[PDB]
RNA sequence: GUAACGGGGCUAAACCAUGCACCGAAGCUGCGGCAGCGACGCUUAUGCGUUGUUGGGUAGGGGAGCGUUCUGUAAGCCUGCGAAGGUGUGCUGUGAGGCAUGCUGGAGGUAUCAGAAGUGCGAAUGCUGACAUAAGUAACGAUAAAGCGGGUGAAAAGCCC
RNA sequence: CCCGGCGAGGGGAGUGAAAAAGAACCUGAAACCGUGUACGUACAAGCAGUGGGAGCACGCUUAGGCGUGUGACUGCGUACC
């Protein structure tokens, strides 16, 4: 005999709305990454990205907890001028508020290509203004 | 409906109507394969058993071919050492078709 | 007795370029790179003869995990409850019922959590 | 190879071959490294081992019923046509004839016969003697071969 | 400079892919003759918008 | 019904004929022949003689009609190449290889 | 005819190594002469 | 350029005191196949039945078999009633290899077993051929340049007038 | 007989057992470049392989989950002498 394994047509997903107003960055983020892989689910497969279809409801107000924030400064060096270059903790929630969650679940996903297919299943939008009214999201408290 | 039984030192999941292949039997085509070493049947519903080789159960089958397979090759190699080796083995089998497994 | 040299090798050559059917570029049209590819191919295959079973085993365990946790027990606590519970060999490869027909699997799990000590 | 001791050379260490001599076996064509010499593959041959290997093949020729022993086999004249009309009459084809006496009339026969062949008992040939359908013999050959095999 | 290894034959057709000859988007005939034309230049018999020019 | 014209030992590098053939590939015979008349370039007259010979034996002989004639294949292959010594800096005598092409036109009504 | 049915006594025909044949063979390169030194090379140097 | 947990993430998901669980290798084990050989039985020139530790492996040693080039049975026997060689595929063996066959091919071929060897290339910054490759990259030979009209010619910016 | 300089080269038609013997004529690999077709390549990534695999073309698969070739995609993963 041989084992059953997943196929791209069989994947269910379903739609989830994640309240983020009671929450903190990582306890949403590692639970969300887990669901977002299909590791919340029975995958039974090494190569099909299953996951949930995830609406994050807000995350515009997500605290990091404790003093690690003011040295979490989202480091990059695009190609110019001596120094490391930086971006505040304060921008990433105050402006484009999705990004704080996006690059929190990102490093929890495998290599290049399959993590790019895992990643593109999350949306956060601006906050308390989500557009997935018509799918009927199932509320989740974490 | 699905069930699990032991062919020998390997254990096999199988369903009703399934033709499956397993490690070699003595038994020929024109004779009956039957398993009382069915460990549970996963039936229509959740099964509650402790003690296996379930006495109110059978998986009834028949032989449909006894043969030997394709020739596989096994390659052993490690570089810079002038170590290269090859072996073959073919392995015997039996095909069974399952009629049993009650509802 | 002048021997020609190579009327044996024409048959080793074409077996190799046939085994090298489906490969990119020189591995399929140039004998030197065909020979290289056959050796690495069969080494990879041979690590993955064993490696396939370990990889899948990760998946056998994680599908049983989602099932069990929907049934409010953690996987290791369920397996130790079933171990403590009387006989049954069970298997990690067992639950076809985790992804489809999911009505079932609860009775074993429910037994194991209770028997736990 | 003659006509040159030249080194093609122009040093070693210059993006190329060691380029030693113009007469080297690897030099395309004109001579290869192990090409053939004159052969003589014959040995002593041990005389007590040889004669008893002919006692072996001679015993088998009576045990296998290939030894007919026609009494004083001969033709009148050194003509193929007499010997060929005799063999058909005796109901024999492709047989090894042993002359005991090198009489010319049997010794100049059989040339026209496609698979029939004539040898002398003197130092009887062991490669021939295990072949052929029958050994025809004369009683005169059985004597003179036996005195050679002692 | 030089190169590391021998390049692929798919590379030679890719490097040539933009340098190739491009379509003419069909043709012209005269308003005034059964002679065929060359788009927006003049034939030897002057036919473009009739008349006559250039009788060489 | 099909006719081959080939022109073997033709005076071209083959990339340069393939440049011209690939423009006129699949066009149907009469338009490919106009597009070919009014490109002045030397590679294009060389190919015309074989495009024209192909269509022309379809207008005669074994053919019938040319209104439904279309250029079923158009392609160019490496003909037998000649090696010549190129004169060059510091008395360098490297090889230049003088290419020809064997150019194939096939027309059919198919 | 009976010629061409003889054979040697058991193990009398030893056959012997050829050396320098195949790369999957175990024997090939160095020859059964090991890595480097005077005896891995062709026959030279030291006298009898 | 985070880059002194491998990383995400963690102010408890940490760390310390005690402990239990699980997962986790070709280990440990059973299945199916198989190598050699120890032990006992039949009972041998050859073997076969039960059982058993064993079997990662180079240098290197040793045993055994294969095709290629040629002899010998082969002066036979098969052959345009379709031979070698080329090639795609199936079958088959422990591997080398063996066999069957469509397509090609228009004359050669063949065991068992013994014997001889110029006996299997992919490398020697090895020799030759066909021909690739960076490439349609670079090259337009003292700019003793050229203009435009007619012409030979199938065709002219380089010829001729 | 067709295209063409009167050229070069091929084709048709005809010849022969055979031109899938066409003149460089024996049968004919493999590099080599190009055609024809199928399937594929624009959430797209490294020895290009291995392990898992949607799909589609073709094969009446007695349709009995197959054969044939390719394969989106992706777990895993460093050539040979």
């Amino acid at each position: 005999m041989k084992t059953f394994t997943a196929k791209p047509e069989t994947v269910k997903r379903d739609w989830y709305v994640v309240d983020a107003t009671g929450k903190t960055l990582g306890r949403l983020a590692t639970e969300l990454a887990r669901r977002l892989r299909g590791k919340h689910k029975a995958e039974y497969t090494p190569h099909v990205d299953t996951g949930d279809y995830i609406i994050v409801l807000n995350a515009d107000k997500v605290a990091v907890t404790g003093n690690k924030r003011t040295d979490k400064v989202y480091y990059h060096h695009t190609g110019h001028i001596g120094g490391i270059k930086q971006a505040t903790f304060e921008e990433m929630i105050a402006r484009r508020p999705e990004r704080v969650i996006e690059i929190a679940v990102k490093g929890m996903l495998p290599k290049g290509p399959l993590g790019r297919a895992m990643f593109r299943k999350l949306k956060v939008y601006a906050g308390n203004e989500h557009n997935h009214a018509a799918q009927q999201p199932q509320v989740l408290d974490i | 409906m699905y069930a699990v039984f032991q062919s020998g030192g390997k254990q096999h999941r199988v369903s009703e109507g399934q033709t499956v292949r397993l490690e070699k039997l003595d038994i020929a085509t024109g004779e009956t394969v039957e398993f009382a070493e069915v460990l549970m049947i996963a039936n229509g519903e959740e099964v509650k058993i402790g003690v296996p080789f379930v006495d109110g159960g059978v998986i009834k089958a028949e032989v449909v071919a006894h043969g030997r397979g394709e020739k596989v090759k096994i390659v052993k190699f490690r570089r810079r050492k002038h170590y290269r080796k090859q072996q073959g083995h073919r392995q015997w089998f039996t095909d069974v078709k399952i009629t049993g497994i009650s509802a | 007795a002048r021997v020609k040299r190579g009327v044996i090798a024409r048959a080793r050559h074409k077996k190799i370029l046939k085994q090298a059917k489906g490969y990119y570029g020189a591995r399929s049209r140039v004998y030197r790179v065909a020979f290289q590819a056959v050796i690495k191919a069969g080494q990879y295959a041979y690590r993955d003869r064993r490696q396939r079973k370990r990889q899948f085993r990760q998946l056998w365990i994680a599908r049983i995990n989602a099932a069990a946790r929907q049934n409010g027990i953690s996987y290791s606590k369920f397996i130790n409850g079933l171990k403590k519970a009387s006989v049954e060999i069970d298997r990690k490869i067992l639950a076809d019922i985790a992804v489809f027909d999911k009505v079932a699997f609860t009775a074993l799990v429910e037994k194991a959590k209770a028997a736990l000590a | 190879v003659t006509g040159s001791g030249k080194k093609p050379w122009r040093q070693k260490g210059t993006g190329r071959a060691r380029s030693g001599s113009i007469k080297s076996p690897i030099w395309r064509s004109g001579g290869v490294t192990f090409a053939a010499r004159p052969q003589d593959h014959s040995q002593k041959v041990n005389k007590k081992m040889y004669r008893g290997a002919l006692k072996s093949i001679l015993s088998e020729l009576v045990r296998q019923d290939r030894l007919i022993v026609v009494e004083k086999f001969s033709v009148e004249a050194p003509k193929t046509k007499l010997l060929a009309q005799k063999l058909k009459d005796m109901a024999l084809e492709d047989v090894l004839i042993i002359t005991g006496e090198l009489d010319e009339n049997l010794f100049l026969a059989a040339r026209n016969l496609h698979k029939v062949d004539v040898r002398d008992a003197t130092g009887i040939d062991p490669v021939s003697l295990i072949a052929f359908d029958k050994v025809v013999m004369t009683a005169d050959a059985v004597k003179q071969v036996e005195e050679m095999l002692a | 400079a030089v190169q590391q290894n021998k390049p692929t034959r798919s590379k030679r057709g890719m490097r040539r892919s933009h340098d190739a000859l491009t379509a003419v988007t069909s043709l012209s005939v005269d308003k005034t003759s059964g002679e065929k034309h060359l788009r927006h230049h003049i034939t030897a018999d002057g036919y473009y918008r009739g008349r006559k020019v250039i009788a060489k | 019904m099909e006719t081959i014209a080939k022109h073997r030992h033709a005076r071209s590098s083959a990339q340069k004929v393939r440049l011209v053939a690939d423009l006129i590939r699949g066009k149907k015979v009469s338009q490919a022949l106009d597009i070919l008349t009014y490109t002045n370039k030397k590679a294009a007259v060389l190919v015309k003689k074989v495009l024209e010979s192909a269509i022309a034996n379809a207008e005669h002989n074994d053919g019938a009609d040319i209104d439904d004639l279309k250029v079923t294949k158009i392609f160019v292959d490496e003909g037998p190449s000649m090696k010549r010594i190129m004169p060059r800096a510091k008395g360098r005598a490297d090889r230049i290889l003088k290419r020809t092409s064997h150019i194939t036109v096939v027309v059919s009504d198919r | 005819m009976r010629l061409n049915t003889l054979s040697p006594a058991e193990g009398s025909k030893k056959a012997g190594k050829r050396l320098g044949r195949g790369i999957g063979s175990g024997l090939g390169k160095t020859g059964g002469r090991g890595h480097k030194g005077q005896k891995s090379r062709s026959g030279g140097g030291v006298r009898r």
